[PDB]
DNA sequence: GCTTATCAATTTGTTGCACC
DNA sequence: GGCCAAAAAAGCATT
DNA sequence: CGGTGCAACAAATTGATAAGCAATGCTTTTTTGGC
């Protein structure tokens, strides 16, 4: 799968970055998606997809290998929303 | 949050990069992560959540708005997972 | 309006990647 | 970096 | 640069409830590239 190690790389190859820089960049890109979501703002980057927050109600559960009915406790959770670019580049994949 | 905002915020923190480099640094790495799925493999950032793809099965759809029937080949499309630290750190309530 | 995803608790096998 | 108009992408309707 | 250990991660399982989507024209937002 692609890691953080393969994308740092490709920085590396592409951009001419030190391999010290184009290992915190890629750091520092993924934990300022974080940040805003955390902060509760929405992450909308175009030509990739949007990550969205939803609050969802508590809703029934249980514990599939017995069958011991558990509520799913109310939590904020984390959604992406593909844009329709990525998802035409992706619909004709074949998965490795 | 846009794409843009994203890397005026990175550009200003770490002063010791430049902010063209890091305009660049983010585009291609977003083109990274598209391309991979679109060879048709996985994205997996401990922490942040893992890239996949979910299969479609062929369908008789319907244009929603006519109503007039339509046919649907398989398909892949993305799906994203969140990891524990993006959970935990997006989730407010207890 | 129909299809796909969300999730509970728990186990088995796997892996990204921090740390040496 | 800001401005501005044109383009690309996304948003909306409903999706 | 490479070896290692382990928390995070995939897959499975059941069922009530929530989220997402086929087509497509018009509107709105974001990007792009020249000054």
């Amino acid at each position: 799968a692609l890691t953080k190690a393969e994308m740092s790389e490709y920085l590396f190859d592409k951009l001419g970055l030190s391999k010290r820089d184009a290992k915190e960049l890629v750091e520092l890109f993924f934990e300022e998606i974080r940040r805003a979501l955390e902060n509760g703002e929405q992450v909308k980057l175009s030509g990739f997809g949007n990550f969205d927050l939803r609050d969802k109600n508590q809703r029934p559960g249980r514990n599939p290998k017995t069958g011991e009915d558990i509520p799913i406790t109310a939590r904020r959770v984390v959604t992406f929303r593909p844009g329709q670019k990525l998802k035409s580049r992706v619909e004709n994949a074949s998965p490795k | 949050m846009t794409k843009s905002e994203l890397i005026e915020r990175l550009a200003t923190q770490q002063s010791h990069i430049p902010a063209k480099t890091v305009e660049d640094a983010v585009k291609e790495m977003l083109e990274h992560m598209a391309s991979t799925l679109a060879q048709g493999e996985r994205i997996a950032i401990r922490g942040f959540g893992s890239f996949s793809l979910h299969y479609r099965a062929p369908r008789t759809g319907r244009n929603p708005k006519t109503g007039d029937k339509v046919e649907l080949e398989g398909k892949y499309v993305p799906h994203f997972k969140p990891g524990k630290e993006l959970r935990d750190r997006a989730n407010i309530y207890g």
